């Protein structure tokens, strides 16, 4: 497999014919396709194309010549070139840059009148680059753009049954994607129209005979459907000219209506490529759908002549019922109909298309002006440079990835986090679907999920449905459909000739499982196997009807599901809740392996480039614990920086340390580093505990849990956390605010900390309210009242012209400074406006795990921590090993997830090494396991792959062969249950109880991100009411459904008070303060500011609104 | 009568109790708890979406 990969026995049964393909390639191919890469370059001439052209080339050759008014110049580009980047991706990332590389284009311009010729390279600008992690460093953050999701472009037929007298109306809509609309529909008239742009239903005769037909080769081919007699019989026009002239005046009747024009304008309406264009991906779609011009490729971008009249046979024929259909220059096609929802019609805009859309109106943008420039210069005066202006395109691109939705922040919680990101299906954005739109109709799992995208693990929040991950075995067509590989089979047979296939040429198939048994040498053993049909529905066929088969069991599953033991025992609701809590896994002090995984622990930490591979093979030159060196056989040193304690984006803290000591031979894509969730390579999200299944005296009553004290004593469960406080000084109009030691109005005990230019020194360490670094601002007018004077002037301290705005630690907060950074202008710093200097400051702190923080296994069983119990008090097994974790027993059969059970034992196997019998035969159980499954030693790590793990049989026979413990005696009988004595009474238990070892991670939800408190803070500027929004002083909301419980509880004098006295009541509430703070008796309540604004506003609008008793 | 039928003219009154329905549900929709500040296990999907 890999260089490293560190022994883990599979329990997998089946062979594996294709391997994993890089799970990164989504997000790469893309751009190299993009910017024409010379591998790209390779890779699609080796695919069977000819003189391929990337994305920046087709934009250019689209635009590309461009020719003014007068028709006496021309500008053309080509040959778009690419530079070295500027800077490096650390470089970058510390000084808030953009990781870019120059641009470059050669433009050549023509005088047609004399017939000068200038040539000469434009510089484009910076063109955002990407890493070999597939994401953008855009002002110094990891930014990742989404493959989005969208319905291809084309003809789609559909059919509808009338609610008002019955019977059922067929219709056809040719979306463009860049033009305008051209439909035709069946009415409940035995006729068929055609409402060109939407606008009113028209014969179709009337269309036929515009484009140039005629009533004798109408009747002539149109013969087979009745109802288009029909038309042609109720049809006025005579001539062709006349149904031209009845079209213009149809859609315009403002206008003139002439022959010319009529023509023209029909012309111009679909059959230009400069104001109808199909994309390049809707002449594939209508080319494979009514079959015409197969085979030659086409370049067209506007519909043939043939396209328009074969449509309305098809649609004819479908009314007619025929399910065949074949025209003159064409190649016979199916008759159906279709649905939005199938992913032979959704293609999918990776970030290379998403780039080239946005490059494509920046040039639009551009050429608006070309052109004018052109129109508006003298002549033999104008180089490529005096027309051509880079400011339009530079910002297009640069708002597209920093305002765009579908370029956000990667989610840099942990590596899994982010690798899941990264290859993301979004179904919304520009040109997508709405948040509140689209319900329970586009979110549901179609037939065609499987193999190309997850139908489990999906978000739960507002976008359920929406978004998706693309599965294991998947790769994005060039036109932009998601094809996944089958194997071909052949009388019976299965071979190795991996083909990839799409939606819509796997509706042509029937397809098998790929556990279906077969023979040593291919054929299948069965008669009935078990398939998928045309119309997504799993029936039993023949061994001879099966044309394909799947790659492997796990090829409906995403890499986060497929990091689920058992996942099959699991019920999907339970399934798709561990999958989206896996990526909420903060990453631990000390990382460590699950003792029982699958097979994607290892390729998912390589390929999230969370790790350093070495890139050649050599000999480690030196080791440390901050870079790693490397001599390779060539001779050529290699340096990779490992970066240390790094902040994540989320605030988790990012690190490598090198698991290689020098003298050490290293292969090529051997892991040499490991990142935050890894461990010799593999994923490592959480620890590996012991585990007893029962309740405890009530303490993990509904779902709670309970720990030892060990965890948090080892630092079990400890994590680092990091945050950035941020502070600018700028320029006043009364003046320039300066960072200084020296405060006003404060002790010199409490800025002890702080350095020669009023920063808080490294190291030190800071709780809330510390000053972190000082800043003064001007003041202005004093006008001090009488007691401030005399109070100032008994102590003597003279007024300050400047005000303290220092900044401090939000409340809540503490830890250690680890960094400090510092803008300026003074050196040359690219600050924004006004902005004189910018200190950031980072406090790390050591978070352990407490009470109320959540923690979750894989299986979707969450809970909260009820109780942190001494070591003593656990209950412990007879050899004196005290338990670290108890679950409750009441929820494991309720939420319908036994795969967690599985888990627990086959963790305890794993723990704990078997030795099966085989000395005198293989039992009967133990026939299916590989040969090198028989035996393992203590501490081993096994994988039971999803959809191909261990049996419940053979997990249950491995149970009762498990080695005995230092004192030579078994904890666990065959039942996997185990005797546990009670740690407080010291009497043991009545039954004995489930014991074994389970993976369980701590989750990102910690209560002190989640702790909120207010007496009295900030008001709203308009309402008066209380804000929140933010942890520090936020209010809580006290809606209307409280308000009715109080009122049924008849609590009249508590929702006054709490609708008036601290909410939007100035006046009392000062006054209730005051008593409070006195310890007068509370005052009644006034009236509070909603009413008296109501009132006057009413009374605004020349209302006599007046109150009486 | 039934070649003749009724051609609803001019039925304002009835747009009249849609708007009120309209603007009664769009109060329904805003009486339920808003995403601003969540007490739930985690972030799940609700009516307004
Ligand atoms: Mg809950």
């Amino acid at each position: 497999s890999v260089p490293g990969a560190p022994n883990r026995v599979s329990f997998a049964k089946l062979r594996e014919p294709l391997e994993v393909p890089g799970l990164l390639d989504v997000q790469t191919d893309s751009f190299e396709w993009l910017v024409g890469s010379d591998r790209w370059r390779q890779a699609a001439i080796d695919r069977g194309e000819e003189n391929p052209v990337g994305g920046l080339e087709e934009v250019l050759a689209e635009l590309s010549p461009i020719e003014d008014f007068s028709g006496s110049m021309s500008l053309s580009f080509s040959d778009p070139r690419f530079d070295e980047v500027k800077a490096s991706v650390d470089e970058c990332k510390d000084k808030d840059m953009t990781y870019a590389a120059p641009l470059f284009v050669t433009a050549e311009f023509i005088n047609n009148n004399t017939g000068e010729i200038k040539s000469q390279t434009v510089f484009m600008g910076d063109f955002p680059m990407m890493t070999e992690k597939g994401t953008f460093i855009i002002n110094g953050t990891e930014r990742v753009v989404v493959s989005q999701l969208v319905r291809s472009p084309g003809v789609y037929f559909d059919e509808t049954i009338d609610k008002s007298t019955e019977k059922t109306l067929h219709s056809v809509k040719v979306i463009p994607g860049r033009g305008a609309w051209l439909e035709f529909d069946v009415d409940k008239r035995d006729t068929v129209g055609v409402r060109i742009d939407r606008k009113r239903r028209q014969p179709v005769t009337v269309l036929l005979k515009a484009l140039g037909w005629t009533n004798e080769q109408i009747v002539e081919r149109f013969g087979f459907s009745e109802i288009m007699m029909g038309t042609l019989e109720k049809d006025t026009t005579s001539g062709t000219d006349e149904a031209l002239l009845d079209i213009y005046r149809k859609l315009r009747p403002g206008e003139p209506p002439t022959k010319e024009s009529a023509q023209t304008l029909l012309e111009n309406l679909f059959f230009k490529e400069k104001r109808y264009d199909l994309a390049r991906v809707g002449r594939y779609k209508v080319n494979k759908k009514l079959g015409l011009n197969a085979g030659k490729p086409i370049t067209s971008s506007t519909l043939t002549e043939e396209d328009v009249v074969a449509t309305i046979e098809y649609l004819v024929r479908l009314h007619e019922g025929q399910t065949s259909m074949t025209v003159p220059g064409g190649v016979e096609v199916p008759v159906e109909v279709d649905d939005i929802d199938h992913f032979g019609n959704r293609r999918l805009r990776t970030v290379g298309e998403l780039i080239q859309n946005q490059i494509r109106v920046g040039l639009s943008r551009m050429e608006r002006v070309v052109r004018e420039r052109m129109t508006t210069q003298d002549v033999e005066a104008i180089t490529p440079q005096t027309l051509i202006n880079i400011r339009p395109v530079v910002a297009a691109i640069k708002e597209f990835f920093g305002t765009s939705q579908l370029s956000q922040f990667m989610d840099q919680n942990n590596p899994l986090s982010g690798l899941t990101h990264k290859r993301r299906l979004s179904a919304l954005g520009p040109g997508g679907l709405s948040r509140e739109r689209a319900g329970l109709e586009v979110r549901d799992v179609h037939p065609s999920h499987y193999g190309r995208m997850c139908p489990i693990e999906t978000p739960e929040g507002p976008n359920i449905g929406l978004i998706g991950s693309l599965s294991v075995y998947a790769r994005v067509n060039p036109f932009g459909f998601i094809e996944t590989p089958y194997r071909k089979v052949e009388n019976g047979v299965v071979t190795d000739q991996i083909d990839y296939l799409t939606a819509d040429e796997e509706d042509r198939h029937v397809v098998a499982q790929a556990n279906s048994p077969t023979d040593e040498n291919g054929r299948f053993t069965e008669d009935r196997v078990m398939v998928r049909k045309k119309g997504g529905e799993v029936e039993f066929v023949s061994a001879d009807q099966v044309d394909y088969m799947d790659v492997s069991p796990r090829q409906m599953v995403s890499v986060a599901t497929a990091m689920i033991p058992f996942l099959e025992h699991d019920d999907a609701n339970r399934a798709l809740m561990g999958a989206n809590m896996q990526r909420q896994a903060v990453p631990l002090v000390r990382s460590e392996a699950p003792l029982v995984g699958t097979g994607m622990e290892l390729r998912a930490a390589i390929d999230a480039g969370d790790v350093v591979v070495a890139d050649k093979t050599g000999v480690i030159e030196e080791v440390s614990a901050d870079y790693i060196t490397v001599m390779a056989d060539d001779g050529t040193r290699q340096s990779y920086r490992l970066r240390k304690f790094a902040r994540s984006n989320h605030g988790t803290c990012a690190n490598q340390r090198p698991i290689v000591d020098a003298g050490q031979r290293v292969e090529a894509g051997q892991v040499i580093a490991d990142g935050p969730c890894t461990q010799n390579g593999e994923m490592a999200l959480g620890k590996n505990l012991l585990v007893a299944i029962m309740p405890w005296e009530g303490h993990n009553y509904e779902d709670a849990i309970i720990l030892s004290n060990r965890l948090v004593e080892e630092d079990v469960l400890t994590s680092i956390h990091i945050e950035e406080h941020e502070i600018d000084a700028r320029d006043t109009k009364l003046g320039a605010e300066e960072i200084t030691r020296d405060i006003p109005n404060v002790s010199d005990e409490v800025l002890a900390d702080l350095d020669e230019r009023g920063i808080v020194r490294i190291g030190a360490e800071v709780r809330d309210g510390d000053i972190l670094v000082g800043k003064v601002t001007p003041k202005g007018e004093t006008e001090l009242t009488p007691e401030e004077r005399l109070l100032r002037a008994i102590f003597g301290e003279k007024a300050r012209e400047v005000r303290d705005t220092s900044l401090k630690v939000p409340h809540g907060e503490s830890g250690k400074v680890i960094g400090i950074r510092v803008f300026s202008r003074e050196d040359d710093d690219e600050l924004p406006a006004g902005v004189n200097e910018l200190v950031r400051v980072y406090v790390a702190q050591k978070r352990k795990i407490s009470d109320g923080d959540k923690l979750a296994g894989r299986h979707g069983n969450k809970g909260v921590i009820g109780k942190i119990l001494p070591v003593e008090d656990m209950p412990f097994l007879p050899d004196g090993t005290p338990v670290d974790i108890i679950l409750n027993t009441h929820g494991v059969p309720r939420r319908m997830n036994i795969g967690q059970i599985l888990e627990t034992h086959l963790g305890w196997v794993a723990k704990a090494g078997w030795n099966i019998d085989v000395a005198a035969g293989v039992p009967d159980w133990a026939s299916k396991l590989p040969e090198e499954l028989y035996s393992a030693p203590a501490d081993s790590t096994v994988a039971t792959p999803v959809f191909d793990g261990a049996q419940e049989g053979e997990l249950a026979g491995l149970l009762g062969s498990t080695l005995p413990n230092r004192d030579g005696e078994v904890m666990v009988d065959a039942d996997g249950k185990s005797t546990l004595f009670d740690g407080r009474s010291g009497e043991p238990f009545p039954y004995p109880v489930t014991v074994g070892y389970m993976y369980i991670l701590k989750l990102h939800h910690l209560v002190d991100d989640k702790i909120h408190a207010r007496s009295t803070g900030p008001y709203s500027m308009i309402t008066q009411q209380p804000l929140g929004g933010k942890a520090q002083f936020g209010g809580q909301r006290f809606g209307e459904m409280e308000c009715w419980a109080m009122q049924a509880y008849g609590a009249a004098y508590t929702l006054q008070e709490l609708l008036t006295i601290k909410s939007d009541d100035t006046v009392g509430r000062v006054k209730v303060y005051e008593a409070i703070v006195k310890g007068e008796n509370i005052p009644e309540p006034g009236i509070p500011e909603s009413f008296k604004v109501l009132l006057k506003e009413l009374q605004s609008l020349c209302l006599n609104v007046e109150v009486l008793s | 009568v039934d070649l003749l039928g009724r051609n609803k003219a001019a039925d304002e009154a009835a747009e009249r109790e849609r708007r009120e329905e309209e603007a009664y549900a769009a109060g329904v929709l805003d009486l339920m708890v808003d995403r601003e500040d969540l007490m739930d296990d985690e972030d799940h999907l609700l009516a307004q979406d």
